[PDB]
């Protein structure tokens, strides 16, 4: 099943403060008013392609979704990224092993790190072996679909892990609903306010008025 | 497809004339640019900016950088000159009498208001509301402040109201305003009694036309688009010159301190000369467009100085030079980077058709009108002035003779009265 | 006189120079780190990797000293791109990456941005815009194990070329023949690694060489690999030379009211230049404010009349101008021109050496914003607000008229330019001759 | 200083020619300002690298002069068109245009030649010696209103 993305999926391009300016940049963005595919917590949860980069979001009663696996193949034969919240921490690792194979936690790894009323949003992308994570978190009134209004995601983490990612899967924890879309190369025009913050954006390639 | 206008077949025939039976006084607004923002660029601080290493390469280009400063100084100095040629046409700061008894005409919306922080008129204060970096670029103040410009427009206006033409040609001679308008009527070929017989109506048409201009300025600020372009083009030109400091021109970085911090001199000089060449071509492109734009603004200042002399300081016989219809008078109001003239004109307003003839036979003599036209209401013949219907009996006072009846084409038989 | 290239100066106001407040000290700031980088484990690994399956190490959170590399005689080349190697102990980086392997001596030629040859095409690729250094040396004394050291291996075809910094390990047979080779050899079906016969008796082009390549992560994030450079204390609200993390310049460092987001490390202007930083030792947010500047318009009578002079420091405030004497760096700089007996704040800028007057006169030398100056009585350059003209109340009344009883016949002279000098140029004789 | 307009037209064209000449002394990044130094010190393949910096700078130096003279010619032409118009309207006529042929009411004008220009001696009537009077727009006589002709 599908739903629309609207103006969602905007994130900070660089670690530079700018005040009260319109700034133009080209990056992997979710194109405005494109679709996302939608899924919920039954059996809706096989492996998906990563493509050039993923926009992910979920609408949850108490955050039932707790992580993801990413890789070439998720296969116990080569190093696959894991990101999980384990209640006490965010836990990150790159093991091959399918030690918890299915899309839930049942309650040679070269790298490790440790730190429906609620909406969570995330962006995942890979740049020359540097993998970047962004997010945003908020309650919403809208029962399932993505909220039809502007809000920017902010960076969490960069992992220099070097994996050739082409596939991924999400993880719950068990004894919610979610949607997925893909980033594309777009020139965007970005409104930095007085306080270093991107407050609005134009997808220039969307229509004649956006080009204007 | 665009329409050029409504089609109109004028009712021409060899003996029909239309004469206007009434008039309207119309006040209309003309806006002119006079002087753009004065700037100067310290080209060494633009091109290099606090690097001695760059500055010693820029010396290999010789006097390219000093002749750019010279050109911007010539542009900047003539902006004050353009403003001087337009406003400083009055040798004395004339001031209005304490009592505003100008015969029913009400100038209070164009005369200075002492309740303002700078003593602009009400309409000047509307015009000032409707019109809206460290890199060696600078903006210079004008020589005359907006309060000094408003003192000149105030004196030009106070001289015009109290003395007419005369403050331009000699010392200001006082004259009553209703008598001044009766001579400005006589200058458009309308007999002066037409003013004194209609003075209240003429004053109400004038006062109401000044009233409409406040509402127009308060609603359709797009009229100021001529002056707002002087702001937009100068801001757009400086933003373009500043943003061009971020371009590589084929160097390893747009930032001069990256080059100087990552490289030793034998490598760095090659990179810095790409930036020097691109930034010098960038600044030459700006100064060249500002010289062409300064000539466009100077042509507008010479036009505005001519409308000051010919239409504020006088009355103009030139068609459509100072508003449509026959020019009576004009008043200047200051505005950002410009001037506004409020041109007051007579428009003839209620046509009526008549039979006409070029000459009249009396006792075999052909009679021609001294001033005016022969016309008929079908049963009688009259002479009228040309621009307002005032029919008079045909007499030896208002006609002159030449020759017998036989030479003229379209001559008619009517008696001429002898007083 | 040096602006006009003239010994005489005629009356007026002249844009001679640009006063700037000057760097009082040099301020240096770097991260809180002392632990040395693991360069011995990079340059002196016991056996270097095979060039089909080359090693790569990330270096971070440490102090380097590139002199220990660069001044060692142990290297046959030390070639660098985008950095002169001398600068590496001043400059610093978010991370550094060391790639390493053994290669044949003839193939060291291929180890550059944009270079071409079998290894460069199929098993070690640098990007065309690489920033960093290639270090290589002959290793015939270590890596030439009698002759048959075929563990050192490379590529020549397989399927397709290699991307910059693309790792590979794969083992499918070369299919240079038309047949689907299906893991079995034949005419032009063959094993997918080419190999080296490193005998210690090889000619130099056939001998083994050890390689290290350093790629430098000059990204906008916080530095973590830095040279042996030592920081200073911070200075505020005074003009200084600076270096933060390798970002150099001159500025009035200050506290800032700018709300940097937690990940924002610097602030930038429209002109790409920096205006603000986060201090790497204090974690405070600071403006690299430009040191204050303004054109030095010099106001003079004719040198024909007097050699006494006044100066307009354009835009700057009389509270801020700090020059006083040639102890600040040369432009006006003579021993009174910031703190004299007469000093006056015009809206055009601070006017010094001119004497303010409460009168008004016709404008002699124009200064700006209604102000003019002139040389008058014991002489001084006075400064005053300009007269627009004499004031006159016209004697208006609704029944009074003035009529002239006499005339004068004026003759007025008006001068107009009409033509200019007809020049002609032979551009081949101007340019070449 | 009365002829400051005509003397400035002499000074601008002399300052432009002297500036174009002085730019032959600049290196523009070559080893020398002098083309015969480069051609005597250096061999062809190595000399042609230096000479092209002088061609680059000298051609840009000359394009700056010609662009500046094209703009300055349009300023002179605007003033030549005004002088041609004052010749027709002030000398060959009498002008009703206020302040066109000098201050006061125009009577007559005479041209005189001057280097690079023209001078008009505008002759004008200027009124003098005002006196005040009482005034009115019309006269009643036999109940009729009379107005002056
Ligand atoms: C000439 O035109 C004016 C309007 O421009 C006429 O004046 C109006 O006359 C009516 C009565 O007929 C009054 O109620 C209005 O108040 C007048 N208007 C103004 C602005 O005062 C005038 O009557 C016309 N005269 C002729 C002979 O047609
Ligand atoms: C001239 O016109 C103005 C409006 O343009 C008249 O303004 C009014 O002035 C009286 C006091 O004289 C106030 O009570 C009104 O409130 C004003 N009206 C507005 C809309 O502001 C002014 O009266 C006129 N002057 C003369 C002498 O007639
Ligand atoms: C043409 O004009 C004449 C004179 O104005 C008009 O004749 C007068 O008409 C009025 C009444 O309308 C009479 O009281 C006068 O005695 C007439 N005077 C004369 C000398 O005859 C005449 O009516 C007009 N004709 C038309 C067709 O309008
Ligand atoms: C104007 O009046 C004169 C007479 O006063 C007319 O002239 C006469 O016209 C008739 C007919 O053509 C002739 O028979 C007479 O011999 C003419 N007499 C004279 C003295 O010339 C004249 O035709 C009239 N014109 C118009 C336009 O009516
Ligand atoms: C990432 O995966 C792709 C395949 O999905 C790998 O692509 C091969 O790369 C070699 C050179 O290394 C080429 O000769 C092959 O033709 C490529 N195969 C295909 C099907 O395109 C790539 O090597 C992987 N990169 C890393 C760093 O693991
Ligand atoms: C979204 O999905 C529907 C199919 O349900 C498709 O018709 C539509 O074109 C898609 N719209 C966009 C903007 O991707
Ligand atoms: C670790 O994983 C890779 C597969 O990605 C494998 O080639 C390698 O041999 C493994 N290492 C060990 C020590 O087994
Ligand atoms: C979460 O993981 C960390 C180690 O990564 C561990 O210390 C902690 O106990 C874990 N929490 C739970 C509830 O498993
Ligand atoms: C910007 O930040 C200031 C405090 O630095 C705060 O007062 C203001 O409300 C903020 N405005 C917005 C729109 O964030
Ligand atoms: C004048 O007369 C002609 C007669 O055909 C008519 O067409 C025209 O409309 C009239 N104009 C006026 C103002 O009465
Ligand atoms: C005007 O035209 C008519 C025909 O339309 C003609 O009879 C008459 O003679 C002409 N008028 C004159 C003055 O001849
Ligand atoms: C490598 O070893 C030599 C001695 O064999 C030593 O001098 C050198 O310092 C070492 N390299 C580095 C980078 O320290
Ligand atoms: C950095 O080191 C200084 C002493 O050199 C210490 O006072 C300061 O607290 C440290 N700052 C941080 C952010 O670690
Ligand atoms: C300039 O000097 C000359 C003599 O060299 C003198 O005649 C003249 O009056 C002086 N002018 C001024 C303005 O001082
Ligand atoms: C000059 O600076 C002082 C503070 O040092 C300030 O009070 C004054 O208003 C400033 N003057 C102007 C013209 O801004
Ligand atoms: C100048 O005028 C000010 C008031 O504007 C007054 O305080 C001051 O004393 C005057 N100075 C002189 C020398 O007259
Ligand atoms: C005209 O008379 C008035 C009477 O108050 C006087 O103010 C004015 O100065 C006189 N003007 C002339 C030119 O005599």
């Amino acid at each position: 099943a599908y739903t629309n993305s609207f103006t969602r999926g905007v994130y900070y391009p660089d670690k530079v403060f700018r005040s009260s300016v319109l700034h133009s940049t080209q990056d992997l963005f979710l194109p405005f008013f494109s679709n996302v595919t939608w899924f919920h917590a039954i059996h809706d949860n096989p492996v998906l392609p990563f493509n050039d980069g993923v926009y992910f979001a979920s609408t949850e009663k108490s955050n039932i979704i707790r992580g993801w696996i990413f890789g070439t193949t998720l296969d116990s034969k080569t190093q696959s990224l894991l990101i999980v919240n384990n209640a006490t921490n965010v836990v990150i690792k790159v093991c091959e092993f399918q030690f918890c194979n299915d899309p839930f936690l049942d309650v040679n790894c070269t790298f490790e790190y440790v730190s429906f009323k609620n909406l969570r949003e995330f962006v995942f992308k890979n740049i020359d072996g540097y993998f970047k994570i962004y997010s945003k978190h908020t309650p919403i009134n809208l029962v399932r679909d993505l909220p039809q209004g502007f809000s920017a995601l902010e960076p969490l983490v960069d992992l220099p892990i070097g994996i050739n990612i082409t596939r991924f899967q999400t993880l719950l924890a068990l004894h919610a609903a979610y949607y997925v879309g893909y980033l594309q190369p777009r020139t965007f025009l970005l409104k930095y306010n007085e306080n270093g913050t991107i407050t609005d954006a134009v997808d220039c390639a969307l229509d004649p008025l956006s080009e204007t | 497809t665009m329409s050029l206008g409504a089609e109109n077949s004028v009712a021409y025939s060899n003996n029909s004339i239309a004469i206007p039976t009434n008039f309207t006084i119309s006040v209309t607004t003309e806006i002119l640019p006079v002087s753009m923002t004065k700037t100067s660029v310290d080209c060494t601080m633009y091109i290099c900016g606090d690097s001695t290493e760059c500055s010693n390469l820029l010396l290999q280009y010789g006097s390219f950088c000093t002749q750019l400063n010279r050109a911007l100084t010539g542009i900047a100095v003539e902006q004050d000159k353009n403003t001087q040629e337009v406003f400083a046409q009055v040798k004395q700061i004339y001031k209005t009498p304490p009592i505003k008894d100008f015969g029913g005409f009400n100038f209070s919306q164009i005369l200075p208001d002492p309740s303002k922080p700078s003593k602009r008129s009400f309409i000047e204060d509307l015009l000032f509301n409707k019109v809206t970096k460290f890199n060696g670029l600078t903006v210079l103040p004008p020589l005359l402040t907006d309060e000094m410009i408003a003192q000149y427009t105030s004196a030009l206006l106070a001289g015009t109201i109290t003395s007419g033409w005369t403050f331009g040609a000699g010392a200001a001679l006082q004259i009553p305003f209703a008598m001044q308008m009766a001579y400005r009527f006589n200058g458009i070929g309308v007999t002066q009694n037409v003013l004194y017989e209609n003075q209240k109506l003429i004053a109400n048409q004038f006062n109401s036309a000044i009233g409409k201009i406040q509402d127009s300025l308060s609603s359709t600020a797009s009229a100021l688009g001529k002056l707002q372009n002087v702001v937009n083009q100068n801001a757009q030109a400086l933003n373009t010159l500043v943003k061009q400091l971020s371009s590589n021109f084929g160097a390893i970085s747009s930032v001069l301190n990256d080059i100087l911090s990552r490289l030793d001199k034998v490598e760095a000089e090659v990179q810095i000369d790409r930036l020097i060449t691109g930034r010098l071509q960038s600044l030459q492109t700006y100064v060249t467009q500002q010289l062409i734009r300064a000539a466009e603004i100077r042509a507008s200042a010479n036009l505005a100085a001519t409308k000051m002399s010919e239409c504020v300081l006088g009355q103009s016989k030139r068609v459509d030079f100072c508003g449509k219809g026959y020019h009576l008078m004009s008043f200047p109001q200051s505005a950002p980077h410009g001037v506004v003239f409020l041109h007051v004109t007579y428009v003839p307003a209620q046509e009526k058709n008549f039979t006409t003839a070029p000459a009249i036979c009396h006792d075999g003599k052909a009679h021609f009108p001294r001033e005016g036209v022969f016309v008929s209401n079908g049963t009688h013949w009259f002479v009228t002035q040309r621009n307002f219907y005032e029919p008079q009996i045909i007499t030896t006072d208002n006609t002159f003779v030449s020759g017998n009846c036989d030479v003229v084409i379209g001559i008619v038989n009517n008696t001429v009265y002898d007083p | 006189k040096c602006t006009l290239k003239s010994f005489t100066v005629e009356k007026g106001i002249y844009q001679t120079s640009n006063f700037r407040v000057q760097p009082t000290e040099s301020i240096v700031r770097f991260p809180n780190i002392t632990n040395l980088c693991p360069f011995g484990e990079v340059f002196n690994a016991t056996r270097f990797a095979s060039v089909y399956a080359w090693n790569r190490k990330r270096i971070s959170n440490c102090v380097a000293d590139y002199s220990v590399l660069y001044n060692s005689a142990s290297f046959s080349t030390f070639k660098c791109y985008g950095v002169s190697p001398t600068k590496l102990n001043d400059l610093c980086f978010t991370n550094v990456y060391a790639d390493s392997f053994v290669i044949r001596g003839d193939e060291v030629r291929q180890i550059a941005p944009g270079q071409t040859g079998k290894i460069a095409d199929y098993n070690y690729k640098l990007p065309d815009d690489f920033t960093g250094c290639v270090i290589a040396w002959n290793s015939n004394n270590l890596d030439s194990k009698v002759g048959g050291n075929y563990n050192y291996r490379y590529r020549l075809f397989r399927k397709s070329n290699l991307k910059p910094f693309e790792r590979d390990i794969s083992t499918e047979i070369y299919q240079a023949g038309s047949k689907p080779c299906n893991g079995v050899e034949g005419f032009n079906c063959y094993f997918p690694l080419q190999s080296y016969g490193f005998q210690p008796t090889n000619g130099v082009g056939y001998q083994p060489y050890r390689v290290v390549v350093l790629s430098f992560e000059l990204l906008h994030a916080p530095a973590t690999v830095c040279g042996p450079k030592k920081s200073t204390n911070l200075v505020k609200n005074k003009c200084v030379n600076f270096n933060f993390n390798g970002l150099t310049g001159t500025g009035v460092l200050t506290e800032s009211n700018k709300k940097f987001l937690p990940f924002q490390q610097f602030g930038r202007d429209i002109a790409d230049t920096t205006d603000a930083v986060r201090d790497p030792q204090t974690l405070e947010i600071l403006d690299i404010t430009p040191c204050s500047f303004g054109g030095v318009s010099v106001i003079t009578p004719g040198t024909n009349t007097s050699n006494q002079v006044a100066v307009l420091y354009q835009g700057v405030n009389c509270t801020e101008v700090p020059v006083a004497i040639h102890a600040d760096q040369l432009t006006p700089t003579w021993r009174v021109y910031s703190t004299g007996s007469n000093v006056f704040q015009t809206r055009a800028g601070c006017l010094i050496g001119a004497e303010h007057v409460n009168n008004s006169y016709e404008c002699d030398i124009p200064i700006g914003a209604g102000i003019c100056a002139s040389y008058q009585t014991s002489q001084s350059i006075i400064a005053y607000t300009m007269s627009l003209g004499a004031e006159n109340s016209v004697a208006y009344s609704n029944n009074s008229i003035a009529i002239p009883t006499n005339f004068t016949i004026s003759v007025t002279t008006e001068i107009l330019p009409v033509s200019m000098t007809k020049t002609s140029v032979d551009c081949t004789m101007y340019i070449c001759g």
